[PDB]
């Protein structure tokens, strides 16, 4: 119906955004699995044995019956730390990328639905050009039937009449796919949308790319994920080298245990034991082989690498900023000079009926400057759609692509026009 | 030329349109490597974490011998 | 030589269907070792120490030499039995995914085969084209070398020629291209393929879109992997909510050791000691710091994410269905479009020749007119080309792509034609 | 300034190849971490344990307090030194992706700045061809203006003129694009580019495609990584039917304990022991259930897919070298084709320049052979670009893609040109 509603019952249906959120979701819950380990792991254990022996211990049977609850807390364990908040961090870098999915959907929306109004356009131009040729082609049976003119200029009529036909047939099919995407990209058939109001088209400059530049850098997401990953490298390497570190563990059990010997030879006796241990484990490697200075230099190397990424996100953000840019500012250009080219267009067409009706041109002429025309007008449309989605290329290039920046588009929008190739 | 010009100029569309192919085959080639690197990194890990941590007699095995030897000790 | 003698030699040599099959039999293979640890484990140990003592021990050595055959078996542990069902539906999965790459296989080897005819026909066309410049060029300059006409058409009709010539030598490296893409695809390469019989190519309607639709939905496999990775995720919850549960073990034991003890005040004797131990141990978790709980919520949203994904694979089929459906009513009528462009064309092309030998028009418009019917010409092969692989498109929309989809179109070729650029 | 110092800074700033030289580093230090298993793994330890009775042990306290220090050495096994041999083929196969990186930066920066430089000669060209047509223009708009002329005539320049400054503009525009594009490649901005030398412009027909076919075979690297995944894959099947091995141990272990009893019914007495410990153990699984063949099997069925890798890559390498070598010969073809269009065009503009001095021809065809010219001379550029590009396309095939063939080009180029696009 217009781009605001239509990208309000894409955002609450579209399913990419629900499964980037579910993603989201599970990294900042498994923020809970990894800081567990540092909780106290409280488990039970049972053990039923009956031991037999066979050498100097023959008619030594014994049947055990054995039950302990064991406890396991984390006194110090930088490795747990460490991986703890490499998961918090990793939730942040799946927050990030759930903001940069909800700028794609917009992008996605607004770009969807203006193809189809490019191709509504399409078409309507493309019906027009026929209307004109076919105008034309009975102005020439018509004056043949009379005897005022040859066969030459009819059977030129028609084969152009013809080329034109199977554009139309071109034209439809794309409008239909057009609207088929936009049904994929929102979850409904919209069989009026909002039309842009040509008569209030204003282009506006964008502010300098120095400014853009600025902002991009400070907010782009391509860059905050690309930092938020140097800062998961970094503490990668902090992780790595948390190992020669020792730890601590203040196991605690509660066991009981009935033993009975049964044996001819059974020279111990029943028993019904109990144990209550609160102890105190540490850990401290030595020497692993080298294996720990070895994960510290490729998570060193990894680090190097992260920030290579780093710069690359920053080049490519750059680069995106300034054609973005350039590319704003040459479309302000061609809708200016696709507007003069429509207008010589047009009295360039009635001049080649004024001669053609003098005699100084033919009729090939004529209709190749309808043609031309046509082209100009379907070209300073698209020219106008290829601005306002240039616009949300520079806002998406900035990370600043929001609601309001559709609720602009829905403002240039005017009254409604009907998708139907018909 | 024009009828010949805009037929060949999408012709030249049509070439660059491979080229772009080509292109895209060279990145899906990228990212195919990158996907293997990281199959074979993921494959390295787990056999050296299934390696070390299992080398070391916690098999339940050796550590029932070793409690044999523990009983027959205080005998 | 044809289209299924082609496609037999693509099945049997072309390596991305054995690579998918090896990695199919992979995973078919694979859930034996998924099954492995529900089966009696048995292994054996042996052991050789020398312990000495030096603190209230001195001179209290001994020689310990053990060896344990130990047995295992698990009689409780339902993490296991989900492991196991979870790699039967990964497997489940991996053979949907070789059913996508057959049918893959077979729309690959259709196009490239096409794209070779439409190659050969485009370079035949353009041919044709410089023929014809070529009559009319050489009729200009006898016509001059006599005197009837000036240097100007000469001149044009150069121009025109040399274009021509230029698009020849691009046909011609197309064709040359399109060949090696056919070897690429089969493994060989052929210097004679069936070529499209014209004269008995009919065009049929595909059937309503709603019963592709439903047949889409019950037959296409993007939905049969969604569906599959569904289940999957909910057996992951299963999985994940199975680890409060506890757990039961068998193990069996028979020991042997022989200790001898060597020192002044070495107060024990020797032994030689058996033991035959039939134990059962049990073991249950009580508390682990969130862990599970964890666990399981991350595997509630990875299946809220897999009903996401099969959401957004069930709007992709509906749009290649759709699209594909119009694809080929666009490429029926188009068929019809350019059959009448190609007439009217063919008639301007006479008219424009009768003018200019009674002067009406020139040679610039018969040079136009040349090129405007061969352009029709080749739009119209491209047209027949693109609705056959748009009738390819829909049956595989469908998932009921299969060797006789391939046989229909065989049937649609004709005679031989040389794929050689000669 | 060049392509020599463009690919210069290139090399030495593109965070690209920074990247891929961090993961070939990482990679040949995880060799280390790989290794590090086989040598000596020093550990110590040390527990504080207070066990209290409560069955049959009321009053029988004990206070334990333990110090270890374990060592732990690798006599035989398989396994690791079969992860050691994979980590060092991994390696070797980072290597080759470091190299592949490699000539993709020669093979970017060549085409960045050739795309810089077809896009300066577009615009070139297309202000070449506005200047002609605003020349036509004018006069006809003087001859209007004295009597000698209708208003037909300057309102179709004037159509034509407005067409000719809408591609203007897109011209402008797709050459700042193209200085952006290069920024991002080599990270500087080059107002100064050396342009192509066409009047020392050379075309040399390769060698035979059986040379270059042999030289790939022998020399491409998407075949080196491919060979060397299927070695890695063999060693991959060794590696897991290393399984039923036994493993030997030369555990250690030096250990000094203090156990204090203290209790009413405390019958044993204080101690202050030690022990020192020389262990040799050896481990030998028997039965898993059917785990290591199902690893074997499923480490064949890789070894096949990485076989038929290897038999896609072939393909794809015999594909694109055979591409490579048309399109290096089409190249040379469409100049020499190309440059015969631009002598006839630009005698057919000539010839209609006259043709419409004495009234044969109309003002229209004047200005499409204007546009045709200078259509003629942008393809002519084009092809002369695609070549070099197409040579270089070829060197990478082969994968003797080195500075060496940049300095051949860079040879090939001339005097400078600014990039600015005014």
């Amino acid at each position: 119906e217009n781009l605001l509603q239509v990208y309000q019952q894409a955002r609450i249906s579209n399913p990419d955004l629900r499964k980037s959120a579910a993603d989201r979701d599970a990294a900042f819950e498994k923020i809970n699995e990894a800081r567990s380990p540092l909780l106290p792991q409280l488990g039970l254990g049972a053990d039923y044995t009956y031991t037999s022996g066979f050498r100097d211990y023959k008619d030594q049977n014994s049947n055990v019956t054995s039950g302990s609850l064991q406890l396991t807390q984390v006194l110090f364990d930088m490795s747990k730390w460490r991986a703890l908040t490499l998961q918090e961090k990793a939730a942040g870098i799946q927050d990030v990328t759930y903001q940069t999915d909800q700028q794609t959907l917009i992008l996605n929306t607004a770009t969807a639905y203006f193809k189809v109004l490019a191709a509504i356009d399409t078409l309507s131009y493309t019906e027009a050009q026929k209307q004109a040729i076919y105008r034309q082609l009975d102005q020439t049976t018509q004056r043949f039937n009379v005897g005022l003119v040859a066969i030459t200029d009819v059977q030129n009529a028609r084969s152009q009449y013809d080329a034109v036909l199977a554009n139309e047939v071109t034209a439809r099919n794309d409008l239909d796919n057009a609207v088929e995407e936009l049904r994929q990209v929102t979850g409904n058939y919209y069989p009026e949308l909002a039309s842009l109001n040509v008569d209030g088209f204003k282009t506006s400059k964008p502010q300098a790319v120095n400014a853009l530049l600025k902002e991009a850098e400070n907010r782009n997401l391509s860059l905050l994920q690309a930092r938020l990953n140097q800062d998961l490298a970094r503490e990668q390497i902090r992780q790595a080298q948390d190992g020669h570190l020792p730890t601590l563990d203040l196991n605690a059990s509660s066991g009981v245990s009935n033993n009975r010997y049964s044996g001819s030879k059974s020279i111990s006796q029943d028993a019904d034991i109990g144990q209550n241990k609160i102890g105190l484990s540490f850990s401290l490697p030595l020497y692993q082989g080298g294996m720990v200075n070895s994960q510290v230099k490729q998570a060193q190397y990894n680090f190097v690498g992260a920030s290579e990424q780093l710069e690359s996100a920053h080049r490519s953000v750059v680069q995106t900023v300034r054609s973005s840019f350039n590319n704003v500012n040459a479309s302000i250009s061609s809708i200016n000079a696709y507007k003069q080219a429509v207008v010589s267009a047009q009295s360039s067409l009635d001049a080649m009926e004024a001669g053609y009706s003098v005699g100084t041109r033919t009729i090939v002429d004529v209709l190749d400057a309808t043609t031309t025309l046509y082209n100009a007008k379907q070209q300073l449309s698209n020219a106008r759609y290829n601005y306002l989605i240039n616009e949300l290329n520079i806002k998406s290039a900035l990370g600043t692509l929001n609601e309001q920046d559709l609720i602009a588009l829905n403002n240039t929008l005017g009254k409604p026009i009907s998708t139907s190739a018909d | 030329a024009t009828a010949k010009w805009t037929t060949e100029n999408l012709a030249k569309t049509q070439a660059a349109q491979a080229e772009r192919a080509k292109a895209a085959m060279l990145s899906q080639q990228a990212a195919k490597a990158k996907q293997a690197k990281l199959t074979q990194h993921l494959k390295d890990v787990v056999d050296r974490a299934l390696q070390n941590n299992k080398t070391r007699p916690t098999v339940i095995d050796l550590a029932h011998q070793n409690n044999q030897q523990m009983a027959a000790m205080a005998e």
